[PDB]
């Protein structure tokens, strides 16, 4: 499929930024992760990240790695996730789905049957936090033979010889990375539109800035600077850890959440 | 790109998130470089000698193996100051944090001797050291936070994921991959990321070195194996490394069989587990059949790393090096021995490997063997864990 290639040119004929929320699957539940997601979709997220529980998340910080522990605590496995993802994509036709995988995860059962898998249930990207551009050769290869895309990662450092390597080797979109560090709404990181620049030069998959983004100025700034949108995980899974009690107040106050950041994309 | 070959075989590579890709090609070029200085090699030279207790004994154990054709040395890494075999390439590392310009230290521990060795090298150079601990670790190894606190450590808990080694393995990277300007991750084992395996090798690999001029100057030749524990490799590649290219000699490296590889409560990945990516390396690991990583359990809290060096599970693969397994009752066993008959206290990690030459002596009594184990560390701090059990199972 297609799927952020025609998201992106529908996004572009209403000089529109893209807003895209992280969620951990499973987390709370199964049942709720469900919700939480179908009300991210109808409160305006054009795509999701979505995280497969791991027993060691290198790179995020203590807001995600309390989600990861949550869905442990409610048994939550990779199969189920894979069950999840099919009736996430049975339910939503064209929003694009991406995983936000650690290489164990991928490579446990082999990577080529891992992106099949993805393929099976109608994913459209995988990022594997812990495979730099050095380590993707099998990883990106096996993405590319399951219509998959392989999303590569831009420090905000990066120099010209990894920005022509991001470009070449990516699909889908660019990940922006906001900072050094790990996930969290506490840091607030990006000073990126020479990266941009030079991604769009070399004709790299559309940009989405992520790491750090919790507020709307941000996601406006971030499509000023020339990126095509902007992700938000924290900021999001922060508003599941502070209502787990009150489902129903979780739900309203991810929609409120979601429509005030998708506002601030809109032309 | 780097300078040097970041896999052996099949295993290793620097799986680590794109952030830290820098920071592992500064250390690696500045380790190339170190390793042409001379200054830097005087300089480290002098802190093994003159600061660590360099070199140390070779202890030809005579009692224990009276009546048998088995001839027996111990390296007396026991004997290094701090007690253990970290030392030497902690005082490796931060002599490369400072080649760097780098003034800070993080390090990951587990039983704590790791932390212990960080923090005594990081006093001596004038290093800030942060060390990271699972909060399981830090209630159980009371001795070892304390030792660190009075080094001058910032000993910091990790609640995450199992709350135990591998979270505070996270942790440490977690905050190296904000840091790296400014501090260098003091990585305590043969294992993780290239070039960490190379470069904890290279500076433990004065342990083999030695032991080949000790033994030829007692015995006139090489010896038939070399036998060490394997937690996550270091002692063992560091008596390993320059006998590899000595093809007779054997070397066995002794996982950690906990209450037995049946019940699957141990803590040998590379021969009974299964290959993984984690911690920056593809190598053997405790994992789950979906891919979570697990516990290396063992009687011996050292031997708990749940993966394995990735030049170890290269070694295996060419059938260079041979690895077995001890139960924890018989590094006890060994332990008892060592004690009793020879009036050396051995780390339970270093009892592994002393069991299993035991068993090479005991199997095949009339077979003449030039053995040397590597006694990795001193066990004082496991006489309250050997006197719990003694007295639970009535001794
Ligand atoms: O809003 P924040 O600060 O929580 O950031 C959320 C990001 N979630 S994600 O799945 O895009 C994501 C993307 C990349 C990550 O690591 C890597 F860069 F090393 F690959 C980790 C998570
Ligand atoms: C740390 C330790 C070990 C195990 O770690 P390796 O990296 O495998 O050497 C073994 N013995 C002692 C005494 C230790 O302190
Ligand atoms: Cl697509
Ligand atoms: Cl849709
Ligand atoms: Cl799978
Ligand atoms: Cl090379
Ligand atoms: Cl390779
Ligand atoms: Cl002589
Ligand atoms: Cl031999
Ligand atoms: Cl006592
Ligand atoms: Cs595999
Ligand atoms: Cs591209
Ligand atoms: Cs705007
Ligand atoms: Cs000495
Ligand atoms: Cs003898
Ligand atoms: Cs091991």
């Amino acid at each position: 499929m297609e799927r952020y290639e025609n998201l992106f040119a529908q996004l572009n004929d209403r000089r529109e930024g893209a807003f895209v929320p992280f969620v951990t699957l499973g987390d709370p539940g199964i049942e709720q992760s469900l919700k939480i997601i179908d009300t991210l979709i109808d409160a305006g997220a054009d795509a999701l990240e979505l995280g497969v529980p791991f027993s060691d998340p290198l790179a995020d910080g203590p807001t995600i790695q309390n989600a990861n522990l949550r869905a442990f605590a409610a048994g939550v496995t990779p199969a189920q996730c894979f069950e999840m993802l099919a009736l996430i994509r049975e339910k939503h036709p064209t929003i694009p789905i991406g995983l936000l995988m650690y290489a164990n995860l991928v490579f446990n059962n082999g990577i080529d049957a891992f992106y099949a898998r993805c393929e099976q249930v109608g994913v459209d990207s995988v990022l594997v936090a812990d495979v730099p551009v050095e380590e993707s050769a099998p990883f990106r290869q096996a993405a590319l033979r399951h219509n998959i895309a392989p999303i590569f990662i831009c420090p905000p450092n990066a120099d010209d010889d990894l920005l022509r390597q991001v470009a070449s080797y990516g699909r889908g979109y660019t990940y922006l990375l906001s900072r050094s560090g790990v996930t969290g709404a506490e840091n607030r990181g990006a000073p990126l539109h020479h990266l941009i620049e030079k991604l769009k030069e070399y004709h790299a998959a559309p940009a989405l800035q992520g790491f750090g983004i919790s507020s709307p100025e941000q996601v406006s700034a971030a499509v000023r600077a020339g990126a095509a949108g902007a992700i938000s995980g924290s900021a999001i899974v922060k508003i599941i850890e502070k209502n787990l009690a009150s489902p129903k107040q979780m739900l309203a106050e991810l929609r409120s959440f979601v429509s005030a950041m998708k506002a601030a994309s809109r032309a | 790109t780097t300078l040097l070959n970041p896999y052996f075989g099949e295993f290793g590579g620097m799986y680590v998130p794109q952030i830290l890709m820098p920071a592992l090609n500064q250390l690696e070029e500045a380790f190339v470089s170190a390793q042409k200085d001379p200054e830097f090699q005087a300089q480290f030279a002098d802190l093994l000698k003159n600061y660590a207790g360099r070199p140390t004994a070779l202890t030809k154990c005579q009692n224990i193996t009276a009546g048998t054709r088995t001839t027996l040395y111990l390296k007396r890494e026991d004997l290094l100051h701090g007690g253990a075999h970290k030392t030497n390439q902690v005082l490796g590392q931060a002599l490369l944090a400072k080649r760097m310009g780098k003034s800070e230290i993080i390090a990951e521990t587990g039983a704590g001797q790791h932390g212990v060795a960080s923090a005594l090298a990081s006093a001596l150079l004038g290093l800030k050291c942060r060390i990271y601990m699972g909060a399981k670790d830090v209630e159980r190894q009371s001795p070892n936070v304390f030792r660190m606190r009075l080094m001058g450590a910032e000993v910091i808990p990790v609640h995450s994921g199992s709350a135990t080694l591998k979270d505070a393995c996270n942790e440490a990277l977690r905050d190296w991959s904000g840091s790296y300007e400014t501090a260098h991750y003091m990585l305590g084992t043969a294992a993780g990321p290239h070039p960490y395996p190379t470069i904890v090798r290279e500076f433990q690999r004065m342990i083999g070195e030695e032991t080949k001029a000790q033994i030829l100057d007692k015995e006139g030749r090489l010896p038939d194996a070399v036998i060490a524990c394997v937690g996550g490799g270091s002692n063992a590649i560091g008596m390993f490394a320059d006998f590899i290219n000595d093809t007779s000699v054997g070397l066995i490296g002794v996982e950690p069989g906990g209450h037995g590889i049946e019940t699957g409560e141990h803590g040998a990945p590379l021969k009974h587990g299964r290959v993984g990516i984690y911690f920056g390396m593809k190598a053997p690991m405790m994992q789950t059949a979906d891919g979570q990583i697990e516990e290396s359990y063992s009687i011996s809290a050292g031997l708990d790393f749940p993966s394995v060096g990735p030049q170890h599970a290269y070694l295996n693969s060419i059938g260079r090096a041979d690895y077995v397994s001890i139960t924890d009752d018989e590094a006890l066993e060994a332990f008892k021995t060592l004690c009793r008959h020879e009036g050396i206290i051995p780390a339970l990690e270093s009892s592994h490997a002393l069991a299993h030459a035991l068993k090479m002596m005991r199997e095949q009594p009339e077979k003449e063997q030039l053995l040397v184990v590597n006694l990795s560390g001193r066990g004082d701090k496991d006489i309250f864990t050997v006197h719990d059990i003694l007295k639970a199972r009535g001794e």
